[PDB]
C-alpha cells in the first residue's frame, strides 16, 4: 500500500480481514517468544504493535492509505481488551446488520448503528450535517414510533407522527441501492451515487417533495433524479 | 473414524456396532484410546488426516470424523506443560490455535486438476457446560465453518437427535443440498423459525394465528424425531418433509404423528413406489411429481 | 327466590334451544363460594 | 325508538310496533304509548319495524316505555334461532326433581318455557 | 462463584423477562374480550339509568366493592382499597361486601368489624349474568338489602385504556323508587310490586355493569403493569450483563496470574 | 497539553485545531503518540511535568493536561512485563500506584515564599466501559482531589458536555470560585441532586411539589449544556446562573430555553452591559447589583 501511496501517488484503500486474527496472531508470537502474557491473555506489546500497524495507515501529502478493517470481536464483549485496542484505532464504524438485510435492504448497513467520528458538522459541511441530523432524527423517531405504533395501531398516529412514518419508510426504501458488483448477484443493474448528489437527494426527501410516490417506487432506486423515473415506470 | 481418548471398552462397542451394521467394509478406525500415550494422542488426528489424504489424492471422497478434538487439546496441553514450553490461556498451549488450524485445514474439496476429490470432515468438540466462550471451543468455532449444536434440554425432551436448530448454522449449507430437498425445505426453515418465537406462548387465551403456528410447530417437532441408530433414506426424507410443508400433517393428532410417519412411508412404498423411484433417480421434484405427491399425501391423510 | 334469580333460571333453561355457542354455555356455567364474615370469623365457604 | 339490549348482545338499541308479553298480560306498543314500567315475563316477543317482523324468544326482563319514546327492553337472552325437543326431555327430568326440591320453582319455570317454546 | 452466581442470576432475570413479556402479550389478547363485554354491559346499564334519571333519582348502609381474587393487576387492588378506606371513614359501620379476595384482604386490615359477606371464585372468569344474578340473590337474602337505606358499589372505572380511576356509584333502594316522582313520569297499576321487582332487577343489572367495568380495568391494568415490568427487567438484564462481562474478564485474568506465578518459578 | 498514546494523525489535527483557534502561541504541546516507543511513553508525563515546573517555579501560574494517564498505565504495564517484574494486581504492575502518585503530586499551588506558583493538573482517565470500580481508575481517584466523571448515557442523549452530576465532585473546588460565582451559586448541585431524586421516583404518587421540582430540574438541565468548542465568558456565566437560581428562568418552557440563553445574554448586553462590566471587575454582586440584575432579568423575562 505504501508503494502505491508514496511511490505512485495514488489514494488507495487497503482492506484487512479479521483484526481479531491480527490480535490472535500477535498474542501467539508473544507466547512463543516467552514474554509474560498480559491481561486477558493478550501480548504485553499489544498496544504498540497495533499502533505500528494503524499508524502506518495515514494520509500523507502524497496520498492516503484508507483502511477498512474487519473486527470480529470475541464473546461480543466490547469491554474485552482486544476490541478496546481496535476501537482506539477506529475512526468510523459501519455496522452491517443481518436484521437490516432481512428487511430486504441491501446495503445491509444498519443506519442507526452506523456512526462515524468524522460526522462532525464542520468536517462534513454544515448543510450536510443538518440534513444528516434530520435523517438520523427521522429514523430514530421512526424506530421508536414504530415500537408502540405497531402494537397500538397505525391509526393512533398523529398527523405529524404519520408524516414522520411516511417520510421514514420512504427513506428506508430509498436507502436500498443495488451495487454494480452485485448486478449479477441481485440481477438488478447497480447504482453509484456521488457524494454531492447524496446530500441533494436526502434534502429533497426530508422536505417530502417527491413524497407522494409509492414506497416500492423508492425501493432499490438510485439518486433522487433516478427515482423520478422509477416512480413513472412503477405507475405505468 | 478417529477415536481420540476414548476408553478401549467404548471403542470396542463402537467397533462392534460397526460390525453389526456391517460397515467395516468401508470404514477405517484409527484408534488412540485413553490408555495410549500423550504423544500418540497428540499425533492421533494428524496421523488420521494422512490416511484420508490417500483417498482424497486418488480423487475419491471420504469422511473423517475427528471425535473429540477436545481430548486432543488436553494431550497437547500435557505435552507442552511437561516440556515446560510456555503455558497459556486456560493452561492450554500458546500454539493450540495453530494446532487445531493445522489439522482442520488439511481437509478440502479439490480442483478438477486434482481430480475433484475431497476429504469431508466433521470435528466433534465436547462443551464443558455449554461454554462456547471457553478457549478451546472459541478457537475451533472460528476455524470451522458451520456448527451443529446439540442441546441438553432437547435431548431430555426426547428430541433425538437433540440438535438445537437455533444454534446450528452451515455457512456452505444449501450449496450442496440436493435440489429436490432444497425445493421442499425453504418453508421448513421459516416455519421452525416462527415456532421458536411462538414457543413462550405455550401457557391460554391465544390468537388463532399463534395457535396455527403452535400446531404446526408441535407436529413438526415430532416429525424431526428419529430413532437412534436407524438412519433414513433421502428418497424417504423428501416425501415426509413435503407433507409437513403442505401442512397435511397439521391435522393429524400429536400422539399419532409417529405411527402416521411410518405408515405414510409404507403407504408410499406400496402405493407410489413409482414416485419414490422417480424422486430417487431423477433427484429432482418435477411439478408433475409434486402434483402426484400431494395426492398421495391427501390419500394417506384420509386413511 | 329473587325475581332476577327467577329470570336467571329461565335464561339458563332457554339455551336448552338446539343451537348453541360456547359463550352461552359459559353464561350458563360458573362457580364461586360466598363466604360469611363476622364482626372476624368466617363461617365456612359455601359454594355459590 | 326501541332500545332492546342484552348483557352479551345489543339488538334494537324507528321501530313501528312491538309486541311484548308482560306482567300485565300482553302489551303492544305503537308510537306514543303512555310511559310504563312492566316486568317482562318469559316470552315470545315480536318486534316489527315496518312490515318486517323479527321474533325473539326472551327470558323475561323489564320493559319501560320512557316518556321520551324510548322503549327500554332489558332481557338476559332474546332470536328466531333461540326457539330453534331437548327441552321436553329436560322438563321430564325436572318434573321428577320437583318431588325433593327451589328446583320446584325451576321446573315450574321450565313448564312455562316448554309451553312458551311449544307456542312457537 | 462470581462467574456462576452472576450467570444463574442473569438467567433468572432473563426468564423473568420472558415471563413478563408473555404475560403482557396474553393480557392484550384477554383484554380484547374484556373491552367488548364492557361496551355491551354499559349499553344495557344506560337503559336502566334512563328510568332512574327520568324518574328523578333523588335518594347502617351497604358498601359493595369488587376486585378479583388475583393480584398482579398493578395497583387496581390497592387504589380501590384506599378509596374504600376514605368512604369507610364517612360511613359509621356500614357492612362491606367484597367481591373477590384482593380488596377483601386490604379492607379486612382496615376493619374486620364491617366485613360481613365476601365472595371468592369470581375473578378468573370474565363476569357473566349468571354470576351477577346469584351474587344479587345472595345479597338480598343474606344481607337483607332493603335494611340499608342506601347502597353503594365500588369498582374501577377504566377511565382511559391506559388509566383506571377507582369509582363508585349508588345503587338506588326500593325506597328510592317509592318516593321518587316516577309515578309522574311512568305508569304502573299497583298490582305489580314494581319497587320490589325493579329494585331486585337493577340490583343485579347495576352490579353486572360494575363487574364488567372492573374486569376490563383489571385486565387493562395487568397489561400496563406487566409492560412496565418488562422494561424494568430489561434494564436489569443490561446491568447484570455488564457485571457478567466484567466478571468473565476478571476470572480469566485471575486464573492467568496463577499460571504465570507458577511458570515464573 | 501532554498527549500520550494518541494517534499521530489525530494529534496533528489537534495541533491544527489549536492553531486555528490561534491558541498555540500560549501553549506547549508535548506529544508521545501511539507510534512512539513504550519507554518514551512511560517517561512522557514525567518529562512534561519538568517543563511545567519551570513555569511554576517562575512563580507564574500554569496548567497541564495529561491526556490520558490510562495510556501511561498501559505503557508502564508493557514496560514492567518486558522487565519481567512479576505481574501486579489486575495485571497492571504493582508499582502503578507509585507511578501515578509521583507524577500527580508535582502539580501544586505553592506558598508565598515560593511565590505561589501554579501548575493545575487535569488528568484524563479513560474508564473502560465506564467502570468506575476498576483498579487503575480507583487508584487515580484516590490520588486526585475531586473528579469530573462524564456519563455516556447523557452524552448519547445530547448533553455535551455530559457532566454526570452523580459522579462529579470537587473536593477543594468551592474555594476556587470568584465571589460573584459563589454568590450566584446557590448550591444548584444540591438542587439537581434533588432533581436526580425527583426523577428517580418520577419513575408512585407524583406530588405537585415533586412536579414543581421536576419542572425546575428539567429546565435547569437544559440550561447547562453548551456547544463544544464555544466557551463562554465568566461575566456571562454570572447572569445565567442568577436566572436559574432565582427561578426567573424557571417558568420558560423547555423549547424556548435555547432561545432564552442567547437572547438573554444579547438582551443584557444591549440593555446595559454596564452591570455585567461592573460584576466582572468588582467580582461581587452588591445588594444593588443583585437588585439591578433582578430588575434587568425581570425585564428580559417579560420580553
Amino acid at each position: 500500500a505504501e508503494y502505491f501511496r508514496d511511490e505512485e501517488g495514488q489514494d488507495v484503500l487497503l482492506f484487512i480481514d479479521n483484526i481479531f486474527r491480527f490480535t490472535q496472531a500477535g498474542s501467539e508470537v508473544s507466547a512463543l517468544l516467552g514474554r509474560i502474557p498480559s491481561a486477558v491473555g493478550y501480548q504485553p506489546t499489544l498496544a504498540t504493535d497495533m499502533g505500528l500497524l494503524q499508524e502506518r495507515i495515514t494520509t500523507t501529502k502524497k496520498g492516503s492509505v484508507t483502511s477498512v478493517q474487519a473486527v470480529y470481536v470475541p464473546a461480543d464483549d466490547l469491554t474485552d481488551p482486544a476490541p478496546a485496542t481496535t476501537f482506539a484505532h477506529l475512526d468510523a464504524t459501519t455496522v452491517l446488520s443481518r436484521g437490516i438485510s432481512e428487511l430486504g435492504i441491501y446495503p445491509a448497513v444498519d443506519p442507526l448503528d452506523s456512526k462515524s467520528r468524522l460526522l462532525d458538522a464542520a468536517v462534513v459541511g454544515q448543510e450536510h450535517y443538518d440534513v444528516a441530523s434530520k435523517v438520523q432524527e427521522t429514523l430514530q423517531t421512526y424506530k421508536s414510533l414504530q415500537d408502540i405504533i405497531a402494537i397500538l395501531g397505525m391509526d393512533e398516529l398523529s398527523e405529524q407522527d404519520k408524516l414522520t412514518v411516511e417520510r421514514a419508510r420512504k427513506i428506508q426504501r430509498f436507502l436500498s441501492q443495488p451495487f454494480a458488483v452485485a448486478e449479477v448477484f441481485t440481477g438488478i443493474p447497480g447504482k453509484l451515487v456521488r457524494l454531492k448528489d447524496t446530500v441533494a437527494s436526502f434534502k429533497a426527501v426530508l422536505e417530502g417533495k417527491y413524497d407522494n410516490i409509492p414506497e416500492h417506487a423508492f425501493y432499490m432506486v438510485g439518486g433522487i433524479e433516478d427515482v423520478v423515473a422509477k416512480a413513472e415506470k412503477l405507475a405505468a | 473414524y478417529v477415536a481420540v481418548g476414548q476408553k478401549r471398552s467404548t471403542v470396542a462397542q463402537l467397533v462392534q456396532t460397526l460390525e453389526q451394521h456391517d460397515a467395516m467394509k468401508y470404514s477405517i478406525i484409527v484408534a488412540a484410546t485413553a490408555s495410549e500415550a500423550a504423544p500418540l494422542q497428540y499425533l492421533a488426528p494428524f496421523t488420521a488426516a494422512s490416511i484420508g489424504e490417500w483417498f482424497r489424492d486418488n480423487g475419491k471422497h471420504a469422511l473423517i470424523v475427528y471425535d473429540d478434538l477436545s481430548k486432543q487439546a488436553v494431550a497437547y496441553r500435557q505435552l507442552s506443560l511437561l516440556l515446560r514450553r510456555p503455558p497459556g490461556r486456560e493452561a492450554y498451549p500458546g500454539d493450540v490455535f495453530y494446532l487445531h488450524s493445522r489439522l482442520l485445514e488439511r481437509a478440502a474439496k479439490l480442483s478438477e486438476k486434482e481430480g475433484s476429490g475431497s476429504l469431508t470432515a466433521l470435528p466433534v468438540i465436547e462443551t464443558q457446560g455449554g461454554d462456547v466462550s471457553a478457549y478451546i471451543p472459541t478457537n475451533v468455532i472460528s476455524i470451522t465453518d458451520g456448527q451443529i449444536f446439540l442441546e441438553a434440554e432437547l435431548f431430555y425432551k426426547g428430541i433425538r437427535p437433540a440438535i438445537n436448530v437455533g444454534l446450528s448454522v452451515s455457512r456452505v449449507g444449501s450449496a450442496a443440498q440436493v435440489k429436490a430437498l432444497k425445493q421442499v425445505a425453504g418453508s421448513l426453515k421459516l416455519f421452525l423459525a416462527q415456532y421458536r418465537e411462538v414457543a413462550a406462548f405455550a401457557q391460554s387465551d391465544l390468537d388463532a394465528s399463534t395457535k396455527q403456528t403452535l400446531v404446526r410447530g408441535e407436529r413438526l417437532t415430532q416429525l424431526l424425531k428419529q430413532n437412534q441408530y436407524s438412519p433414513l433414506a433421502t428418497e424417504e426424507q423428501v416425501p415426509l418433509i413435503y407433507a409437513g410443508v403442505n401442512g397435511h400433517l397439521d391435522g393429524i393428532e400429536l400422539s399419532r404423528i409417529g405411527e402416521f410417519e411410518s405408515s405414510f412411508l409404507s403407504y408410499l412404498k406400496s402405493n407410489h413406489n413409482e414416485l419414490l423411484t422417480e424422486i430417487r433417480e431423477k433427484g429432482e421434484l418435477s411439478k408433475e411429481l409434486l402434483a402426484s405427491l400431494k395426492s398421495a399425501t391427501e390419500s394417506f391423510v384420509a386413511t | 327466590i329473587s325475581y332476577a334469580a327467577y329470570l336467571n333460571v329461565a335464561a339458563q333453561a332457554i339455551r336448552s334451544t338446539e343451537l348453541q355457542t360456547a359463550s352461552v354455555l359459559n353464561r350458563s356455567q360458573t362457580d364461586a363460594f360466598y363466604t360469611q364474615y363476622k364482626n372476624a370469623s368466617e363461617p365456612t365457604p359455601i359454594t355459590k | 325508538k326501541l332500545q332492546f339490549a342484552l348483557p352479551h348482545e345489543t339488538l334494537y338499541s324507528e321501530v313501528t310496533q312491538v309486541n311484548l308479553p308482560a306482567k300485565s298480560g300482553r302489551i303492544g306498543v305503537l308510537a306514543n304509548h303512555v310511559p310504563t314500567v312492566e316486568q317482562l315475563l318469559p316470552g315470545v316477543v315480536e318486534v316489527m319495524e315496518g312490515s318486517n317482523s323479527k321474533k325473539f324468544f326472551i327470558s323475561g326482563g323489564f320493559a319501560t316505555v320512557q316518556p321520551d319514546s324510548q322503549l327500554c327492553v332489558t332481557a338476559i337472552e332474546a332470536p328466531l334461532e333461540s326457539f330453534s325437543e331437548n327441552i321436553k326431555n329436560l322438563l321430564a327430568e325436572a318434573k321428577k326433581n320437583v318431588s325433593s326440591s327451589r328446583e320446584a320453582a325451576e321446573a315450574a319455570i321450565q313448564v312455562e318455557v316448554l309451553e312458551n317454546l311449544q307456542s312457537v | 462463584a462470581t462467574l456462576k452466581e452472576v450467570e444463574m442470576r442473569l438467567k433468572s432475570i432473563k426468564n423473568i423477562e420472558k415471563i413478563t413479556k408473555t404475560m403482557k402479550i396474553v393480557a392484550s389478547t384477554r383484554l380484547s374480550k374484556a373491552e367488548k363485554a364492557k361496551i355491551s354491559a354499559k349499553k344495557m346499564d344506560e337503559a336502566e339509568q334512563l328510568f332512574y334519571k327520568n324518574a328523578e333519582t333523588k335518594n347502617k348502609e351497604l358498601i359493595v366493592a369488587i376486585t378479583s381474587d388475583k393480584g398482579l393487576c398493578g395497583s387496581i387492588h390497592s387504589q380501590l382499597a384506599k378509596a374504600v378506606r376514605r368512604h369507610l371513614n364517612d360511613q359509621p359501620n356500614a357492612d362491606i361486601v367484597t367481591i373477590g379476595d384482593k380488596i377483601k384482604m386490604q379492607l379486612l386490615r382496615t376493619h374486620p368489624n364491617n366485613i360481613k359477606l365476601s365472595i371468592n371464585g369470581i375473578g378468573k372468569d370474565a363476569p357473566t349474568f349468571q354470576e351477577s344474578a346469584l351474587i344479587a340473590d345472595k345479597l338480598l337474602s343474606v344481607m337483607k338489602a332493603g335494611t340499608y337505606p342506601k347502597i353503594s358499589i365500588f369498582y374501577n372505572d377504566p377511565v382511559s385504556s391506559l388509566s383506571f380511576e377507582p369509582s363508585e356509584k349508588p345503587i338506588f333502594n326500593a325506597k328510592t323508587i317509592e318516593q321518587s316522582p316516577s309515578f309522574g313520569k311512568f305508569e304502573i297499576d299497583t298490582d305489580a310490586n314494581v319497587p320490589r321487582d325493579l329494585f331486585e332487577y337493577t340490583l343485579a343489572n347495576q352490579m353486572l355493569t360494575a363487574m364488567a367495568q372492573g374486569y376490563a380495568a383489571e385486565i387493562s391494568a395487568r397489561r400496563n403493569a406487566m409492560d412496565n415490568a418488562s422494561k424494568n427487567a430489561g434494564d436489569m438484564i443490561n446491568r447484570y450483563s455488564i457485571l457478567y462481562n466484567r466478571t468473565r474478564q476478571a476470572v480469566i485474568t485471575n486464573e492467568l496470574v496463577d499460571i504465570i506465578t507458577g511458570a515464573s518459578s
